[PDB]
């Protein structure tokens, strides 16, 4: 090839395989005239190396430091094939570019403006909008590890009011579900907390814990 | 008999121009033939941090091979040892200790995004009003975690209305007479800097300052 | 036993002095009274004074700057003895290297350069070419030149460029009449470092005739 | 720059503090009601409350002895407002002169 490409994922685990490079011999086959062998040329910073090449196989793996999806897109580095056993020549031998792009985890965080909530709602209505959270997160633009998810922390038992996050926009959106009565005039204030629709990864959960946000909500009589 | 030194090595530079730093090494056994290979165990070659050091399997050389952090390790303690082909320790193990040398290299951080406070009407002139609070990753009581406080914007932005004492984090009037009749509140920007500051041009953080104007019985009620 | 550690010193170093390099003591120090001495061409063979100990802590520091122009690298012993004159133990031979920086500059191989072209020769001949050489290690990036023009007098026409890894000096323009103007000067920059920020500049200037031909009319 | 002329303040004074200086006002008082403040060094930059003016008269003072030997002057600017909060005219930076005491050695040649 002119250049080979694979995929690691982000904050892997250690001598996993990733990917294989592929040069060709032209003598006779199963001979060591032809058992070819390869080294990696340069990379960037040179050390720790973010890669490992068994160099008999031709297969490329892992090490003990972590790749990481919000720092590169892709990472880059040359190989080089040689042949035979013991010392190398002293002559020049060819080369080839290797790209491997590196895929996302929900390590990153979903991080809001809001810290609590209030609105108001109408008798004899449902599917009615009270009040929204603008959420941010690190993680690609429509990915399950991107999308805010919110959930009840207190006031659940009443199935009155729910949380949906938009994907256009990463907003969730608060609505009133179940009819309500301004005759009753009872207590109708609740509590949502944030994670993301995917869980969190294996070194970065429970890291933190956050607080929930309450909300707290006001009736209208008709 | 003679005897070595422990060494210091200094936070956030590549100290590929200081090598090599220490080595371990036996001065007769080349008189007998005798073949020995070398290791370091130690926090930054065996325990973490990774990547930091690397060391020369033959003959038992150590290097700095990437960025020193004081605030991960403000010291390491290795012990380097030497052994034959089967076994046997050639030499008693050495121990070899490294300093780390701190610079500043984090900016202080505030205990609020946005912090509030009050000011009453036609009070006095250098009214204390509130105090600002932020914190610091390098070593307390220095010059490199030692904060000072500014503000950098104002709304209205005229008249001049506060100073902040840079050497406290808190907030005082000018001469100019409040009136609750007229603005309800102000807003302004603060940011948090330490050591000596000259030549700074990476962007340093920021927080919001929000000052609520304290109503007296001034008017009469016609 | 261990081997000692190797040490050394950057190059024309400032000071002041003397410059600490290592510490050297015996822990024999505490079973009985030893002092601290140093031998070699580095204090008492040529050259002499350059290194220096405390005879009493074994602090082992240089007394001047050095040049990885003049000097590569030093072998010194260190021995202890006690103050009734003798020496009961052992000596520890020390290894001790110069460190290079591109520091030396680039100099002109020639007081002033001269050149001598015919009468409207063609543009883009060869006018001809400056050299410069640096005293720095060969082949490397403390040796690596880059030349430039900076200016030229008279100001006008524009006449001359040159080549930046050679000083290769060519002509531009075929305005070239000695009996308008019979020389120029251009004033010239090499600089090492591949004439990086960090590379050190020295500047002259070099001279191009018009070389004549007959064709003023008698 | 220069600024108006000047009223003055003896060095060392003994009060009794508040020492008046000078009443400076702005030329159509008739119109509104006018408030008189002040700034800068000597006011709300260092030293601080070292002056002083009525806020309802725009006379000026000072609070405590000075010194001469670092300033021979001080520098103030003057701000006019109503009360209902706008500004009627544009502000003056004004000047305070420091008289001297003895309090230099004589030096022979």
């Amino acid at each position: 090839q002119d250049v080979f490409v694979g995929s690691v994922e982000e904050l892997s685990a250690a001598h996993t395989l990733v990917m294989k490079i592929n040069a060709t011999d032209a003598d006779e086959p199963n001979t060591l005239n032809s058992k070819i062998s390869y080294r990696i040329v340069s990379l960037e910073p040179a050390y720790p190396p973010v890669f490992y090449l068994n160099k008999d196989t031709g297969e490329i793996y892992t090490t003990s430091v972590t790749l990481d999806r919000e720092e590169h897109s892709s990472y880059t580095l040359t190989v080089e094939a040689r042949d035979g056993n013991g010392e190398v020549t002293d002559k020049p031998v060819k080369q080839a570019q290797v790209q491997i792009r590196i895929l996302d985890v929900n390590d990153n965080i979903p991080v809001v403006e809001n810290k609590v909530l209030e609105g108001m709602v109408e008798e004899n209505q449902v599917n009615v909008e009270v009040t929204r959270i603008k959420v941010f997160d690190a993680d690609e633009i429509g990915s399950d590890n991107w999308l805010a998810n919110f959930t009840f922390a207190s006031g659940n038992e009443g199935g009155y009011f729910h949380i949906e996050t938009d994907a256009q926009t990463n907003e969730g959106i608060v609505t009133l579900i179940k009819e309500v009565d301004y005759e009753e005039m009872k207590n109708l204030d609740f509590s949502v907390i944030v994670a993301n629709k995917a869980a969190f990864h294996k070194s970065i959960r429970s890291k933190y814990k956050p607080t929930p946000i309450p909300i707290k909500v006001k009736v209208k009589n008709v | 008999a003679w005897i070595t030194a422990p060494v210091a090595l200094r936070e956030g530079e590549d100290l590929s121009k200081k090598n090599p730093i220490a080595k371990i090494h036996s001065d007769l056994a080349e008189e007998r033939g005798l073949k020995i290979t070398y290791k370091y165990t130690g926090k930054g070659i065996t325990e973490p941090p990774f990547g930091i050091f690397v060391f020369n399997k033959d003959t038992g050389e150590l290097n700095v091979t990437s960025i020193l952090d004081r605030e991960e390790t403000p010291f390491f303690l290795l012990t380097g040892y030497a052994l034959d082909a089967r076994g046997n320790n050639v030499e008693k193990p050495l121990e070899l200790r490294i300093k780390v040398l701190d610079i500043n290299d984090n900016e202080p951080v505030f205990t609020q995004d946005v912090f509030v406070g009050s000011v009453e009407e036609l009070s006095a002139a250098h009214t204390l009003v509130m105090k600002i609070n932020a914190t610091d990753a390098d070593e307390p009581n220095t010059l490199n975690s030692k904060i000072s406080y500014r503000i950098v914007s104002l709304e209205p932005a005229y008249p001049p209305v506060f100073y902040l004492n840079k050497d406290t984090g808190e907030i005082y009037t000018t001469s100019v007479t409040l009136d609750r009749e007229e603005h309800s509140s102000y807003t302004l920007t603060v940011e948090a800097r330490d050591g000596n500051g000259e030549v700074t041009d990476k962007p340093v953080k920021q927080a919001q300052v929000q000052i609520r104007i304290l109503d007296v019985n001034d008017n009469i009620p016609v | 036993r261990w081997a000692p550690i190797p040490c050394s010193m950057l190059e024309n170093s400032l000071g002041p002095f003397p410059l600490f390099l290592q510490q050297v003591q015996s822990d024999t120090a505490q079973n009985y009274t030893i002092y601290y001495s140093i031998r070699g061409p580095g204090v008492d063979q040529e050259p002499r004074n350059l290194f220096y100990v405390e005879r009493d802590t074994g602090n082992l520091y240089c007394t001047r700057p050095v040049d990885r122009e003049q000097y590569e690298s030093f072998e010194i012993i260190a021995f202890a003895t006690t103050p009734d004159g003798y020496t009961p133990e052992l000596p520890l031979p020390l290894i001790i290297k110069i460190e290079d920086e591109n520091d030396n500059y680039p100099i002109f191989t020639e007081e002033t350069y001269t050149f001598t072209i015919f009468e409207n020769c063609r543009v883009g001949t060869t006018v001809g070419q400056v050299c410069a050489t640096d005293k720095d290690e060969p082949d490397t990036m403390h040796t690596r030149l880059k030349y430039s023009i900076i200016g030229q007098v008279p100001p006008s026409p524009t006449l001359f460029s040159m080549h930046p890894t050679t000083g290769v000096i060519t002509t531009t323009s075929s305005q070239l009449d000695r009996e308008l103007i019979d020389k120029y000067q251009l004033k010239i920059k090499v600089q090492d470092m591949d004439g990086q920020y960090f590379g050190l500049q020295t500047t002259s200037t070099c001279i191009i005739n018009i070389d004549d031909v007959n064709d003023h009319l008698p």
